[PDB]
């Protein structure tokens, strides 16, 4: 269940009261991320694995 | 050796659903509580706060 | 002040009657 990744993400960007922000927006957040490319670096490695 | 007793489930037979309001209300009520007793409780919610 | 001495004198009237009905309903 991805409610996982989003959490960490925002956190690593201090300022935000993670716990103090709903599950909503979060999902919509995924919805947008899913449509994004990967940085060659990142990507190029997964293909390898 | 198996043997059971027929449940006998002939329908309505009596049409109370067209005059005996007083009693329907008492039925509905009943059938209703019955229902709540079953409707599974929910889980994993979003922290109220 | 009036709108609250009349949500009590209208929850007696409302009551008694909402009940005069419940006596027509064989519901435990």
């Amino acid at each position: 269940k991805m409610k996982a990744i989003v959490e960490d993400f925002l956190k690593r960007l201090h300022i935000f009261d993670v716990a103090r922000v709903p599950d909503d927006q979060m999902y919509r957040l995924r919805d947008r991320l899913r449509l994004l490319p990967v940085e060659v670096r990142r990507l190029d490695i997964f293909n390898l694995i | 050796t198996a043997r059971y007793i027929r449940p006998n489930l002939l329908q309505d037979r009596l049409n109370l659903h067209d005059n005996f309001e007083s009693l329907w209300d008492t039925i509905t009520t009943s059938n209703y509580i019955l229902a709540r007793s079953v409707v599974p409780d929910l889980k994993e919610l979003v922290s109220t706060e | 002040q009036l709108l609250e001495v009349l949500k009590t004198k209208e929850e007696h009237q409302k009551e008694i009657q909402y009940e005069i009905l419940q006596k027509t309903i064989p519901t435990f």
